[PDB]
């Protein structure tokens, strides 16, 4: 478990294409599955499931373009530290046959899913061709999975992580970037009435 | 006709009973029907419950035997010749992880379709333990950390604090997480030498409230305990191996377990603070006690010393990783229970009711 | 032609005698014939005519037998075995119900047809008790709960007064009420610890007239007792369970059993002061006195010493609501047979004459 | 009928040395299970359970179906112990120390070995550590053992002396197993002693720990009664005559008492106790060893520099194979030019110079 | 199929062991083939070649059976009883013969084809401790027929004397000689009762560095021996017969044996003083030292503390007439042997080289 030199900004910048990203308000109920609360830009879901993000642009951006998803340590203490599966879920039989066991992001539905392995920053991300909102629709929707719980490195939120979506073209540089909390627990509505209630 | 001896062995073996009259009359109780077994249908004690079926047969034999006592014996030995083994071969650390598979053993069962303690009480527990010193999670950790390495002349940990001022609670905690014995070191000497053999293949050893010298100024009355330790420092260091002794039996020569000691602000000698790592000053905080007049349940249960306590704490706070791989799989199997059965938010109100001096359940 | 092992050691449990030799020459006493057995038309002692006849077919046998010691001691066993069981699983209250009963059946049976004890006197020895503290009932409850709960670091109450105060008197109905063990502190202490393990799988135990140091001015001759107390602050803060021997050998690791700790008026260190959750005060009362003098039956008949007398009080004052649920049906079940023998005038009337100190019947 | 073979079980005990009876009614009932599925064997973890077991598969099995195991693990601990009093009887000191030498190769085999964990380099660097405890390290682990072998009455102890923390400890300990003895206290009530005592019987060295003295009130030592009771024990520490050791309320046992090592702190050595002793080594508290240790953690956590093999490989380093006796010089040289094939004398130099800058031996 | 039981035994008396656990161990041996020993063959030890062949059916059957240490028992206490036999039938003098006999047959094998022993080393011994003490030969007599005669109230030797005076050397030498065992009455006189047992059925015993009072003006501790001695009046009287146990129960009265008693210049009681019938001061000799600082392996070898040179001692000078009949002749066979090894001249170089303190074989 080496640390990285590098650290992945997390600047909010559009770009000339005016990238931002939309979730599915799944409300505060109890058995929900994924949601999002902007006041806390935080997206708590459950592990393994289904996590929706839409990518809205202004003006479609050049074919070949990929969209990248990292993740980092909020936490600049531990922003140098490589985030990575635990060593429990990283051992497990949930290999989809593509994602790699120590990947914490996944991509779900998208064959052309691509995963690397930094041998420069050990980071780990995933990657996928971005393709034009489907008639009917004015986003690219693209599913999302986390195979980790934010308890098992911290539990009371010790280790808070940040997921990095990257707009690059193909030879991959910044095109735009947003970034949103993500936490991994069993009761998302639950989690996210009591912290906006926190004010 | 005749009774299985290696049966009752078996059974000895599943319930970890070294001991014979427990035993005896355990297994004595599956000499009835399990067809209409009202200590089943009504599951309460699991080491009858679950076994009773199966031994049923059998018992039905031993209690027509003229030697259940003996044949009880045998299944002990077993049991002690185990523990031994065991203390010999396994390491450390694959002893607390021994020892934690049957604390989480148990509250499977505490928190189950079957027990009969709530969950939202313990939680309280640690939330009260959890404000009686500073990153009280890191230290239960470290002192995991002192007791698994076990290196020599840094094996004893010193908690030295007013009356009640929960030094005892904390000890009487751990002691029961790592699993081990306490002795007192404060009768005569003319037999301790049996009340040492209790150490015997204990994982840590406590000598709760040691009386010292010197303490006549706090009105704290004089007793040879504190001399008697120094005069066992070949035991205290764990450098060479010291002879444990019980009564006419078992004269082992063990290398003596790690451990705590529990004093009332007493004179040490400079040639027994040496072989004291760290020690714990506990001061007596009243928003803790407040908090427990409104929280009786919290003592009528013995939970604030439980083992239970402590090791559900670490499963709230410590990473997966800390723990180990032939374990972390039954401890996200937990992390996930406590995640769904309370929340963040939740608990942080908990410690805030303690920090106030109210009832934790609030 | 062989003998059953088996009955004797379940006569031995309707008994639930743990005394070897007892036990033996009890059971030989079947050996005769009963259908002349004098000892049963005369109806003394249940323990015998309950269970003659039943046994007769294997007492006959029984006084041929080679081994009767060594049968005698299995059922012994078994009956130590239930103790131990009994004691790490049922609930405390479970245990003062278990015992009540207990005394209930005695109680219709010293009370019933067959038995001598007249129901008057006993009563009347209720109301001396009542004159001996203030809210004597509410103080018996007090205690019954206090044990119960056992809350650690209070679980023992003090008892101090002068020479012949009632201390004991109460002291010791306590105790018979929920059934323990008086021990002595005042020993050596080379047979302190054989001493400490007769408190063995004991609900409560009694520290009966322990001497201290501190205290000629009161003509009061000096003794280890207190500061041996002092000692097993480790037994009596009852936090982590504490080892006790029995018979030169190791027996087991319990929770020290709470109790009373009566005493003349000695100095008490803080340290062992803070052990004690309650302390009552009791002082010579002239009437008292002169009312047992012109009351002899109270003293000869040793009924104001006796738990049955304080069960006859919970059960004259206390609510039903009080008592556990199991055994309310039988407690109300008193209620009305003692209120239909006593008008609250005859009653009131008792404790007046004690007031007065003029015999309790007169 | 098929009974148990209490021979094939007192083999086993034999063949591991086992002298407790409880420890023995584990072992044994281990080799109850499948050899094939054995976990514990194609793991390979404990030496004294994997090769025995299919050996002794087939006894275990009608073991564990007898009505008193605990018999037969005892008429098996009672010959271990009998094969223990004949050679504390006949043998020379010379042969004892030898055999207690090859039972520390054998562990030092595995130990080493590729089915064990057991870092070479870091024990060679624990020799290092060692020998910068006493100037001629290696020369003293000898002078004590020839001492030792020997037995010269009036000449058989040796008194190391020192403050706290000192080292006196971590090598009494380390002579000690090498030797293969008993660590004893005469701190507690003599009331008690007789029997403390006893667990010398058939050993060949003792080592008495701390013993606390008296006078010592200057220096704020707790006074005790260990030195003391020595000098009652004087016959014991002379050698010339037999004493009588009691064990378990029965005296089974009028031998010679063993020599041994006697550590303390700074208190007062009686005359009569003094003479008793032949050499006093005089440790003080070595700063740089500190540091070194501070950041060599694994020599203290692995229990290196403590040890009865940091001590042999030293001899096995320095030591002519001459020294050493010729019923085992072979084994001896196979070790020395497997060290050297590993190490390299320029290395083990470079050891001893951090140890001695205060500095992390290895790197 | 069973073992001879009368074969251990045989064995055992052949050996003269009362050691249950050795007995067992030396038999365990024999269980091997004899065709091809190494330890038999080496011929390095008298109690096993000796037998093997005899004793080697009834050692592969008795590897077999399952009463090994009870047999064995049986054995060793037809031994003790063989002894107990002959201190109350055979003579002191006869006892002092079977000794010199069983004495005599170790040096004819260590002195032979097979053995490792030197003539010419022990010869030294003899030599080297002819110049411990003037007229050394008249004095191991005079010592003997002390020990023999055994008059009441003059059976005890005083050897008083510094450290390193020799004291040890010759009474242990004495010992040996006679073959008795050696006491520690420094120890607390609560344990002393166990130690005095150990002086059962024996010839002679030996108090070794007995600690006394007042010896601070010369750098001596404190200790009991001294007056522990003066408590034990009856038993170094030898007038009535002392009760002496062992086993935990009074195993027997008898007549305590004489012996020797080694302190260093401390203040001893007239009424002990009385008790001792000789007084011998040793002083510390230069060259007596010089001589072994160059003569080492009379110590390395333990001769001249031996009870073997003593017996060569009286074999070289004594007569041949103060000894037993019976062993006369043997005691010649020793004088010839003895002489046609060395010359008047020779051994009286030996002592020589002592006074000049050079080395015994220079
Ligand atoms: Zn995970
Ligand atoms: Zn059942
Ligand atoms: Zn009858
Ligand atoms: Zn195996
Ligand atoms: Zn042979």
């Amino acid at each position: 478990s080496p640390l990285s030199s590098s650290v992945p900004s997390q600047k909010t910048y559009q770009g000339s294409y005016g990238f931002r990203l939309g979730f599915l308000h799944s409300g505060t109920a109890k058995s929900v599955t994924c949601t999002y609360s902007p006041a806390l830009n935080k997206m708590f879901c459950q592990l393994a499931k289904t996590c929706p993000v839409q990518l809205w642009v202004d003006s479609t951006p050049p074919p070949g373009t990929r969209v990248r998803a990292m993740a980092i340590y909020k936490q600049s203490q531990h922003m140098t530290e490589v985030v990575r599966r635990c060593p429990h879920h990283e051992r497990c039989s949930d290999s989809d046959g593509l994602a790699p066991p120590q990947h914490l992001i996944r991509v779900e539905g998208n064959l052309r899913v691509e995963y690397l392995d930094d041998r420069n920053t050990f980071r780990h991300s995933v990657v996928v061709p971005y393709e034009p909102p489907e008639v009917g629709s004015d986003c690219t929707t693209i599913h999302y999975n986390y195979m980790c719980n934010s308890s098992c490195m911290g539990g009371m939120n010790r280790r808070p992580i940040l997921t990095i979506i990257t707009l690059e073209d193909s030879s991959g540089n910044l095109l735009g970037r947003n970034s949103f909390e993500v936490r991994v627990c069993a009761c998302p509505g639950r989690d996210r009435r009591t912290e906006e209630e926190n004010l | 006709k005749q009774v299985s001896w290696k049966l009752v062995t078996e059974y000895a073996m599943e319930t970890k009973c070294d001991d014979v009259l427990l035993l005896l009359g355990m297994y004595l109780e599956f000499q009835y029907s399990f067809e209409m077994c009202l200590k089943c249908i009504k599951k309460e004690q699991p080491s009858h419950y679950k076994y009773h079926e199966k031994h049923y047969a059998n018992a039905a034999i031993f209690a027509d035997s003229k030697n259940q006592k003996t044949i009880c014996q045998q299944a002990v030995d077993t049991v002690l010749a185990k523990k031994r083994v065991d203390s010999l071969q396994l390491t450390r650390e694959q002893m607390l992880t021994n020892r934690f598979n049957d604390l989480l053993d148990r509250m499977d069962i505490m928190f189950g379709s079957t027990g009969s303690a709530d969950i939202e009480e313990w939680m309280a527990g640690v939330a009260w333990l959890h404000c009686l010193l500073p990153k009280m999670d890191s230290v239960v950790y470290d002192f995991l950390k002192c007791m698994v390495y076990n290196i020599p002349k840094k094996r004893y940990w010193l908690f030295k604090g007013p009356i009640d001022s929960g030094k005892t609670t904390l000890a009487a905690a751990l002691l029961e997480l790592c699993g081990g014995k306490a002795l007192n070191v404060n009768l005569p000497l003319d037999r301790l030498n049996f009340e040492l053999g209790v150490a015997i293949d204990q994982f840590l050893v406590v000598f709760e409230d040691v009386k010292g010298t010197g303490g006549e100024s706090r009105d704290l009355p004089s007793g040879q305990g504190i001399n008697n330790l120094d005069n066992l420092r070949d035991y205290l260091d764990g450098s060479v191996k010291v002879n444990l002794e019980k009564k006419h039996l078992n004269k082992r020569t063990q290398i003596f377990p790690p451990g705590i000691v529990t004093m009332n602000e007493y004179s040490v000698p400079k040639t027994l603070q040496a072989r004291f790592v760290k020690q714990i000053d506990f001061r007596p905080k009243d928003y803790l006690k407040h908090c427990l007049e409104r929280s009786e349940f919290l003592l009528e249960k013995r939970i604030i010393q439980s083992g239970i306590a402590l090791l559900l704490m670490l499963i709230w706070y410590r990473p997966v990783a800390e723990f180990a791989q032939s374990i972390q799989s039954r401890i996200v199997e937990w992390k996930e229970r406590l995640d769904k059965e309370f929340s963040l938010s939740v608990y942080q109100k908990m410690k805030f009711n303690v920090a106030m001096g109210i009832g934790v359940l609030d």
